[PDB]
């Protein structure tokens, strides 16, 4: 009983891990469209307050 | 006596003679053809040029009309004969009944009360609304703000609080109409007259068809008569409609009037444009006004100059948000962000304190496990944090409510929920005493007993 | 007689109009009476016909249109030499200690030329600090400069005032102390702490404090810098004091805005890498003479990505990271050994013997830092026999890099302690080699030398 047990704790570690991994790979694609977003408005804000500045 | 020299959209440059130039907010008149435009002077440029901001279309407007001096600001009808009646910024009426028979006219550019007059007050005021007078519970006569994407629910909100509140409040009412919808307004003003109360509310409406200095003084306008009712030793209540729209028809004039750009592309002057109008909406030994005002953010971004500097003139700031109205919850209110000035074991007692920062400290809880619950899944967490999270998700089920103003989209019946009847409901939750029901067992309750009693049925 | 008169005044930022003829230079000092009080302007642009476009060095308020402008025919030019040891000035060399006239023989102007790379002799000897952690992992030569880096709170400035007191007792070296923006609490501590260690009479201090205009707080390191190449033009090895670069390029924008530059990236002047290598690079050990250099810069927001820490690095020749995790364990100095580094820790300058003490002493570290986290989760108990050695050794050589400060009595109370490099090599050699296995823990803490460890564990 406690050898089944220890094949069954690797046999459900490995696909919790499997989930994980692909739950962090759903998780990048979400970040980088926030960062994305952010580079861009820091682009607009960083050069509209340079040319709207100047004169 | 003057002439017309520029046109640049929406504002207008007039030439006077030397010893006659208007003084700033004078209003003038042109006779835009067949039509009467009225316009508001802001600026005395040097050499007799004034600056003025059009009340109307500026279309057709030709250089060299010439243009009468009015020698007073704008002045609009106030008191009891503008009860029950509709009004444009410049105070004409726009139902098609008579004249207004008012007595009396009032500049819409005042003072701001003296810091002498100014009276506090921790009566606490009691609405329908569980999360509202749970998490921020506001007194009469104080200031509640609703802060909200593009639709989340800060109109409907509005609504049901005139329900709770206004129907069974003696005195007056004013509702001020900023830059929104106009088939809202005929909803609005039809419900009232079809519930015999229009007699007890006065309307200003500057809707979002109209040019920008409409929008810019209807909430002045709106304001004088909330004033004139205060100053009578009434109690009034006062609803804007929107009042983010307000200082963005003055985002959209600033440029025209020849000032530097500031932050986001903002007036330079917009915390003075916003201060000098929230400074007079405010209860006095003389009288009291209770408001409650709708505040757009833009692009749902809680940091952008304008919610940034409204957050600080109100008392009970409401906040709502999109990723709640997304699952369903309704009211969508942010209970991590929700807050009041009358939260304190003095003001609300020491039970309904407890019970509001216990429920903040479970949902803050609940924010720090959702990291590692997106990663790892639900499995990894301690016997314990599961217990906590299970808690967390039955109190924002808990929070939802069914509104009599929302019937027409859901078909459920509005409840109304008693704050007695609610902080033992979250006192019941938190303690454990209720982890038998399912969670939807509480979605879109009035009181505990309806979820016990929903519980039987799945 | 005065040749010029006032036309605007718009903040500090003033305009002088003159006759076509007399137009003042670039950098020229002019001068006018506000008041009761003198005033003097530094020229920034010929602009237009006979108009000059100047920033105040003082107080702008109080000017009206029209006063009498006199223009000196030289830049700001300070005194130098022997004779200002011991004083504090302002930017423009005026004494600000209330301990009357300078007594200068000669003044030199602020504004000069980078000596050619002709002129330039590489050096090797090291400096040697008295300082643990800084003389065995971040070696820098004569002629070099070092960065302290870090947040606040960390060190930066009273690892400074230690460097001043250790090279003025030890080694008797003349100092300048350029406080770039300084605080003047923290003007007013230095000031007490050098006289009462009785160093003051080496030192040369200068003062541009935060609440006066740009241009001071912008051409004071000038003014130290000045100071410094007088005395390595008399043959000596001076060292310089920068209180900190950060506010220096902070000045330079200020000043930038202010004349109304096109701002750049992240709203910091044009010239930013310009400035700073105007600054920077007349620091060195020419043929005749050194001058040395110890710079503390502030990192805002830990990021050290922002131009102005970024655009330093290129100058530093070794770097000293300070940690605010470090100090809050109490382990002063609060440097941390395993991002400080040097351009001169290799072999052929240092020899092998160090070389090879300090990459030991990383290696132990680095994997303490391994072992830390199976400590944790598993419990000690699990851990190899050699590797519980590591672990030993590896938190008394970190209980060992701490020391205590002379100027830091005042803090604790505990004297200070002074421990050449000869001294450093043998004690963490003999601590990583097992010599001292036998000593507790805290027998290293606060300690100074190995020997004094010995001598602190009988008491234990
Ligand atoms: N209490 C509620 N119950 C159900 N649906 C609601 C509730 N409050 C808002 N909604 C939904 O949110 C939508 C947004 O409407 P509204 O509140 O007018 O947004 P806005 O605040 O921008 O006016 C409503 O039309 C309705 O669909
Ligand atoms: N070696 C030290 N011994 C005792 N206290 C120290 C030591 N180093 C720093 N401190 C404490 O840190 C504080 C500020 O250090 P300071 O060097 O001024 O920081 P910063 O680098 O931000 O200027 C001082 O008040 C002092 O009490
Ligand atoms: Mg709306
Ligand atoms: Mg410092």
């Amino acid at each position: 009983g406690v050898v089944e047990n220890l094949a069954s704790e690797q046999a459900a570690r490995m696909v919790a891990m499997k989930a994980a991994t692909d739950n962090g790979g759903s998780l990048i694609k979400e970040l980088q469209l926030v960062y994305n977003k952010a580079r861009q408005a820091s682009i607009t804000q960083e050069l509209t307050e340079i040319v709207s500045g100047a004169a | 006596t003057g002439k017309i020299v520029q046109v640049i959209g929406a504002v207008v440059d007039v030439e006077f003679p030397q010893d006659a130039v208007p003084r700033v907010y004078d209003a003038l008149e042109v006779q835009n053809g067949n039509e009467r435009l009225v316009l508001e002077v802001q600026q005395q440029l040097g050499g007799g040029i004034v600056r003025t901001i059009a009340m109307g279309s500026s279309d057709g407007l030709r250089r060299g009309l010439d243009v009468k001096d009015l020698e007073h600001p704008i002045e609009v009808p106030v008191g009891k004969a503008t009860l029950g009646r509709i009004m444009n910024v410049l105070g004409e009426p726009v139902d098609m009944k008579g004249e207004i028979g008012e007595e009396e006219r009032w500049a819409i550019h005042r003072a701001a009360p003296s810091y002498e007059e100014l009276s506090n007050s921790q009566e606490l005021l009691e609405t329908g609304i569980k999360v509202i007078d749970l998490m921020a519970p506001f007194a009469k006569g104080g200031k509640v703000g609703l802060f909200g994407g593009a639709g989340v629910g800060k109109t409907v909100n509005m609504m049901e609080l005139i329900r709770n509140i206004a129907i069974e409040h003696s005195g007056y009412s004013v509702f001020a109409g900023v830059g929104e919808r106009t088939r809202e307004g005929n909803d609005f003003y039809h419900e009232m007259t079809d519930s015999n109360v229009i007699d007890k509310v006065s309307l200003v409406y500057g809707q979002m068809n109209e040019p920008p200095g409409n929008r810019l003084r209807v909430a002045l306008t709106g304001l004088t008569m909330a004033e004139k009712f205060r100053d009578e030793g009434r109690d009034v209540l006062l609803f804007v409609d929107n009042i983010y729209r307000y200082t963005l028809a003055g985002t959209e004039v600033s440029a025209l009037l020849g000032r530097m750009p500031s932050a986001v592309g903002y007036q330079p002057t917009l915390a003075e444009e916003m201060g000098v109008l929230q400074e007079r909406i405010t209860s006095t030994k003389t009288g009291s006004i209770t408001s409650v005002q709708a505040v757009y953010v833009p692009a749902d971004d809680l940091t952008d100059p304008s919610p940034a500097t409204t957050f600080a003139h109100l008392d009970a700031t409401v906040v709502l948000s999109r990723q709640i109205a997304s699952l369903g919850i309704y009211p969508a209110v942010d209970p991590l962000d929700s807050t009041s000035r009358q939260l304190d074991p003095l003001v609300v007692g020491q039970e309904h304190y407890d019970t509001a920062r216990g429920v903040q400290s479970i949902l803050q809880r609940y924010q720090e496990l959702k990291d590692i619950i997106a990663i790892l899944g639900m499995d990894e967490l301690s016997e314990e944090d599961k217990l906590v999270v299970a808690r967390a998700r039955k109190i924002q089920r808990f929070l939802s409510q069914p509104f009599f103003v929302a019937e027409v989209f859901t078909g459920s019946p509005g409840k109304y929920v008693s704050l007695k009847d609610t902080i033992r409901g979250f006192k019941g939750i938190m303690e454990g005493e209720y982890d038998h029901l399912p969670e939807q067992a509480f979605y879109m309750v009035g009181s505990i007993e309806e979820a016990v009693e929903k519980a039987k049925k799945l």
